[PDB]
């Protein structure tokens, strides 16, 4: 058995340290995976970072993980930081990738290849889901925060990429000017999903109207990964495979 | 680097590039080579590929070693893609500045909306110096000018690690205390609800707090500096002037054309119309990148790079001049070692055996006449 | 002594058959006779091979994925996945006697990786967690916890 | 299908055998029942044998097709014996737009059409085969309903 | 006897109306006096009725299908189905009081035969029949099976 | 158009470029046969044992 | 140009003029392969009698 009290503390804490490890790094690979194979390619370029495409899919796609891993670590252990784990991690495989082979094999620029924040997505997440614990509420309250607070989240990073410029008779945004001048050989100009113009758009609503929709969409990606996550979570003993 | 895997016939009928001239071959930092010439779109389109509706003019490089600074599709700027007509002729120029030193292999590449990459022929360029000295100066209408090298790239920096640092503290206050197994037994074990207490309501509150006033006096400083922004530039360019072509005078029918397999050459047979009042000579056999030359006819001196070029492996059974208003038969083989190198016999391999090219017919005055060409294309085996 | 070092610490299918040979052959028949101090000790050796996986996982799926994205792990984390696969069915008690399913599930969908069907499966590393966490609670589970 | 192919295809109308033969799968349903009963492993059955029925598919019909694929100067263009058969003798309700078959991309990197094609076929199909385990299951109830 | 030599051997709603009415109006009102012997001789036919909806589906869904393709039976297997369905519910013990849902399945599917999903239900035809297996092994289980 | 004749009388040679003549009404209709009976037969072999 | 300012009820009011497709049409549109010459009101406040 275990011998004393302390001791038995301290096998405790480093099991806690050796499930902390292998709980993030399978998170960072299968929400990179996910994240890279659903939305990767507008997380790639600061000219693919628009306003309507992006705010609208990245928040849609970048839910799921979230919602399954607060199902089960707050249902589980009353750990109310599944989506901030989730989120740090993406980020910190993103990061690593971008300064070691998109800067470092290639040679990108960070600015110009720089990843998109959901930090605040997460935080607002994680709190409105353990303050009223009803996870229902959490699926209403904090989904509309993260798909809202996504694109502002990001405004202090891409509002200096956005600034005018003259660019040989056309006009053209530092995003579009770095995009135009460092060149992807695999990712020509037609394939960006941007804002392209429509005939039914009125007035400066591109933004907020993305941001909403992204958010109710979120809404029901939550409200369907909560439940995939609750199976993800089961302890099934099969007898025969 | 990315073709000799694409297929045969989609290289050899997709687009096809002549006049090529390259400005430098050896630059170093910060110089600016210049790659200029003409590009044709073949009438016969594949129809597995979609029509160029909505093309890009790239430039095929092994990462940004050459930063393109313009781009033009006839006369005019092409930052964007451009519509091409099915047939018609254009000539390009694409301005790229060293940044990388080293040996680079650069090509000029076409990207069409739904057919992927079309690779084109490229040269050697050797870049010497170091990447520190590269700069890329830009100058705002706001009346700033920033380097977009490092543009950004502190602020970048500062938000990504105090959100990174956000979010660590929050984990680091929640993982304090004992985490996973005694949580799990009071959870298991009847009520826990003792996990979660004031303070940490309290302190989640102010957590939630601080991030959307964070976010909110981020955004709104965001909109203070930098107060004048504009959305991302995008949308297809239509009206793409073509070069108007003089009609060519030398009317060309295949019948048939045949390669060896396995084999270096292409053989096919040809019927020259001559019209107009000048004897001409047929001098080149462009197919796919590479160039059939007739060295007794015309020769090379644009820079053209070795292993796409044949200075003999053009030969002509009867390359007599031929006189105004007379036609003739003639037999035309091409044989080269690039035909294999590039892989241009797999084509055997390929569902769609067919060939498109370009001959280029030369006079005594030293002017010429393109003409195209597309038949069946019959391997041989006995 | 408890947790070693053991955690700082062709070919492909070559590696794949001994590794996996090796945990199977050298089977423990006498389950009923373990001592929780032995089982306590093998236990954390369990925890140590997760470990390798979540290691193989994110070296597989997060650095090499998005290097073709730029532009051998995969069968790295299939072999260690499937080695503590028979690892704990055969070492740790009241986890043999039936395949676990979402443990199964952990070993299966990374090991066929379209993927973002298939990346989702590895979520049952939670329920896998969990699972392990019963088994650590078996004999060692107090005296200090729920006291 | 061969009843058919002989009694009305063949029969009703004239198209020849050798034309409208059907495909062989009998190698496919032999490894899936091998790599089923040995290793009763329902999932290593799904994993496997999906796996072998898929990547088995095309080189079990080698034998039969590959006589029809030889090169022919057909009036001037390259056609195969299939090709020429298709040609000859004509379909009404079937013309040549309609076959959806390999008429090439941008994107297929030297010869390897016929296995990336078999891999995609096998892990899709064991895909299928796991979906269909639990329909089959279902449809293996017996059920006693009380009102329909 | 037991097995017979059944197994041998506007019009289609006329045909219907008679033999679904002559089985449902024929029906046996005392299920419970059955000698076992006279369940298992009656056994036979209800099998034998499988065969001939057997016979029906394959001239039906496999003959005449394709036919079209190289371009009555519908009804036929319709018929048969539904006369079974009343024969087996009334004649059979131990199928009656209960709707069996993968009989009820199997004659409704390829009824109302969108053929891709609705051919699928043919396959109800194996919960059919390890039912009426079940059916089989109620008096007349054994001796021999089972020893 | 009215046609007269027999089936019997019909012929289609085609002369392929490895050089040899075939008649496309019954060319590989033997191998077609042979491999598919093969096939059939496997399998019948099969769910006899097991039958 | 516009037949008439103030019409009666029952009365026929004629627009008539010229319209000139862009070369240079934008991308996110779809081409007026499938187009419908229409008038803009605020309900059948005018009757559509002809257009051509
Ligand atoms: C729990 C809920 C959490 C909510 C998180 C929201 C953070 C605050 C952002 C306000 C943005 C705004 O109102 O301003 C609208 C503008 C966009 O306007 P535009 O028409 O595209 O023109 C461009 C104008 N620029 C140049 C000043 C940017 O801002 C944005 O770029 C973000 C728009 C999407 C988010 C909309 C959120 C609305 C409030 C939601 C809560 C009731
Ligand atoms: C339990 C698992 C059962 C596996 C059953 C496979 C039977 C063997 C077939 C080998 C074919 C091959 O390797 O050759 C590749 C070539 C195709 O090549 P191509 O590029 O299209 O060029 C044409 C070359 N010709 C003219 C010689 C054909 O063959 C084929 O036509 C079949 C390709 C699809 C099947 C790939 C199976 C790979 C092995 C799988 C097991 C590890
Ligand atoms: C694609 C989207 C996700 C779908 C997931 C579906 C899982 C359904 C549940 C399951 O695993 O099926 C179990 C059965 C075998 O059951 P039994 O052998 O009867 O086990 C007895 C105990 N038990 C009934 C409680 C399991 O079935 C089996 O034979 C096991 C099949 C293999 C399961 C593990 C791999 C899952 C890959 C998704
Ligand atoms: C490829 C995709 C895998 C499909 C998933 C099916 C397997 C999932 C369930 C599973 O792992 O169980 C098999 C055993 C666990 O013990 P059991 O399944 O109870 O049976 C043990 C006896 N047996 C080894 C012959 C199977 O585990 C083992 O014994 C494995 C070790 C022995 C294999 C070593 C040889 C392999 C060399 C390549
Ligand atoms: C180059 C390949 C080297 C692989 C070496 C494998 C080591 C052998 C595996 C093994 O059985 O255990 C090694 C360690 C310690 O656990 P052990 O106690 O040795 O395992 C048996 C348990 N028992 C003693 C009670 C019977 O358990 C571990 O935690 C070792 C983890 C090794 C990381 C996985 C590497 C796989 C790379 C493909
Ligand atoms: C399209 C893809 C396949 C979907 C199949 C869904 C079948 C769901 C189960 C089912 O049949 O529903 C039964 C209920 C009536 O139930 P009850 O009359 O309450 O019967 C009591 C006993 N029982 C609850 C165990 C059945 O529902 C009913 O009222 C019976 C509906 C008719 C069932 C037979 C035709 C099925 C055609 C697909
Ligand atoms: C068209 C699609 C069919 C929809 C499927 C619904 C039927 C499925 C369930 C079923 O077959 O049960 C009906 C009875 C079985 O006995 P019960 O349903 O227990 O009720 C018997 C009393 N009843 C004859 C008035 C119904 O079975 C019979 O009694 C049928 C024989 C009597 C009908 C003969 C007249 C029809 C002439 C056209
Ligand atoms: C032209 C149409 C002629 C249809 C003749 C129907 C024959 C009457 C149906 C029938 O009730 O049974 C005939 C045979 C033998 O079974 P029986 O014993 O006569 O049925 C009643 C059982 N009982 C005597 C214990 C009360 O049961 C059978 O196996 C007869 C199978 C006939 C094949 C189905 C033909 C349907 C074509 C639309
Ligand atoms: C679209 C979301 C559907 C969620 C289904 C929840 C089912 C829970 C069963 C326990
Ligand atoms: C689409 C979401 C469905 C999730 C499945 C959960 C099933 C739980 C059963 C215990
Ligand atoms: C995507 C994961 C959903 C899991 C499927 C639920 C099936 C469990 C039935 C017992
Ligand atoms: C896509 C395959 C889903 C299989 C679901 C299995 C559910 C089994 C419930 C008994
Ligand atoms: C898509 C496959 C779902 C099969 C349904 C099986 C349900 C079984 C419940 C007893
Ligand atoms: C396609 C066949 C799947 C059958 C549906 C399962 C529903 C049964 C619920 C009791
Ligand atoms: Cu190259
Ligand atoms: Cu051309």
């Amino acid at each position: 058995a275990v011998r004393s009290h302390a001791e038995a503390v301290q096998v405790s804490r480093t099991i806690d340290w050796m499930a902390l490890f292998v709980v993030f790094f399978v998170i960072v690979g299968s929400y990179h995976i996910h994240a890279m194979l659903t939305m990767g390619d507008w997380d790639f370029w600061s000219d693919w970072k628009d306003r309507r495409l992006w705010v609208t899919v990245t928040p849609i796609v970048l839910v799921t993980f979230p919602a399954a891993v607060q199902s089960y670590l707050w249902e589980r252990y009353r750990l109310p930081w599944g989506a901030t784990v989730c989120v740090l991690g993406l980020l910190l495989g993103e990061w690593i990738n971008r300064y070691f082979n998109f800067w470092g094999w290639t040679y990108f620029p960070i600015n110009f290849v720089f990843p998109a924040s959901l930090v605040p997505g997460a935080i607002i997440l994680d709190t409105v889901l353990m303050l009223s614990g009803s996870y229902l509420f959490t699926a209403i309250v904090g989904a509309m925060g993260w798909g809202l607070i996504f694109y502002p989240g990001n405004w202090p990073i891409i509002a200096p990429l956005h600034v005018p410029v003259e660019y040989n008779g056309m006009l053209m945004s530092i995003a579009d000017i770095q995009g135009y001048n460092y060149v992807r050989t695999g990712t020509p100009e037609y394939i960006r999903m941007v804002e392209k113009g429509t005939l039914r758009t009125f007035g400066k609503d591109v933004a907020p109207v993305s941001a909403f929709f992204s958010a109710f969409m979120s809404i029901l990606i939550y409200f369907m990964w909560h439940f995939i996550g609750r199976w993800f979570s089961n302890e099934r003993f099969l007898q025969s495979t | 680097h990315g073709e000799k895997s694409q297929a045969a016939f989609m290289r050899m009928r997709t687009i096809h590039w002549y006049d090529l001239s390259w400005s430098k071959e050896k630059v170093k930092i910060n110089e600016t080579v210049e790659i200029k010439g003409k590009f044709h779109v073949f009438e016969g389109w594949p129809e597995t590929v979609d029509e160029p509706d909505v093309a890009f003019l790239n430039v095929g490089m092994p990462g940004p070693v050459f930063i393109r600074k313009e781009s033009y599709i006839g006369g005019q700027l092409v930052p964007r893609s451009v519509r091409l007509e099915i047939g018609k002729t254009y000539d390009f120029r694409v301005v790229l500045k060293a940044r990388r030193p080293g040996d680079w292999h650069v090509h000029t590449m076409m990207n069409v909306q739904g057919g992927g990459p079309i690779i084109g022929p490229g040269k050697w360029i050797t870049v010497e110096g170091s990447m520190s000295e590269f700069r890329n100066p830009v100058t705002t209408l706001t009346g700033q000018t920033v380097d977009l090298e490092n543009y950004n790239e502190g602020n970048t920096y500062f938000w990504h690690a105090f959100w990174f640092a956000i979010g660590v503290a929050w984990i680091g206050y929640w993982s304090r205390r004992p985490i996973f197994i005694p949580r799990l037994l009071m959870v298991d074990a009847g009520r826990a609800d003792e996990l979660v207490s004031a303070t940490d309501r309290k302190v989640a509150m102010g957590f939630l707090a601080a991030t959307i006033l964070i976010v909110v006096m981020a955004m709104s400083s965001a909109n203070s500096k930098y107060p004048i922004t504009i959305p991302l530039q995008a949308g297809t360019m239509r009206g793409m002037k073509p070069l108007e072509l003089p009609a060519p005078t030398v009317s060309v029918k295949v019948e048939d054309a045949t390669y060896r397999v396995p084999g270096r050459a292409m053989r096919m047979k040809l019927t020259i119309t001559n019209h107009g009042n000048s004897p001409i000579r047929l001098g080149e056999f462009y197919t796919a990148s590479v160039r059939f030359l007739d060295s007794d006819v015309y020769k090379d001196t644009t820079g053209y790079p070795e292993d796409l070029l044949a200075e003999d492996g053009l030969s002509v059974s009867d390359n007599s001049p031929l006189a105004p208003g007379e036609t003739r038969t003639v037999d035309v083989t091409a044989s080269d070692a690039a035909w294999e190198v590039y892989r241009l016999s797999d084509i055997i391999y390929d569902p769609d055996s067919r060939f498109a090219g370009l001959l280029f017919f030369f006079d005594a005055t030293g002017n010429r006449q393109v003409v195209q060409i597309d038949a069946p294309l019959i391997p041989s085996f006995m | 002594l408890l947790d070693k070092k053991w955690l700082t610490f062709v070919l492909e299918i070559v590696t794949a058959s001994i590794l996996w040979g090796y945990l199977w052959k050298t089977r423990d028949r006498n389950l009923a006779a373990l001592t929780p101090r032995e089982e306590l000790r093998r236990n954390f050796t369990h925890l140590v091979w997760l470990v390798a996986y979540a290691w193989a996982i994110y070296w597989g799926a997060s650095y090499f994925t998005e290097q073709d994205g730029t532009w051998l792990s995969y069968p790295i984390y299939i072999i260690t996945g499937f080695a503590a696969f028979i690892y704990a069915k055969t070492r740790l008690p009241f986890f043999a006697k039936g395949i676990s399913l979402p443990y199964l599930v952990l070993v299966v969908g990374p090991f066929m990786i379209g993927f973002v069907i298939f990346g989702w499966l590895a979520l049952a590393v939670m329920g896998t967690l969990t699972q392990t966490f019963y088994s650590f609670a078996q004999g060692g589970l107090g005296q200090s916890l729920c006291e």
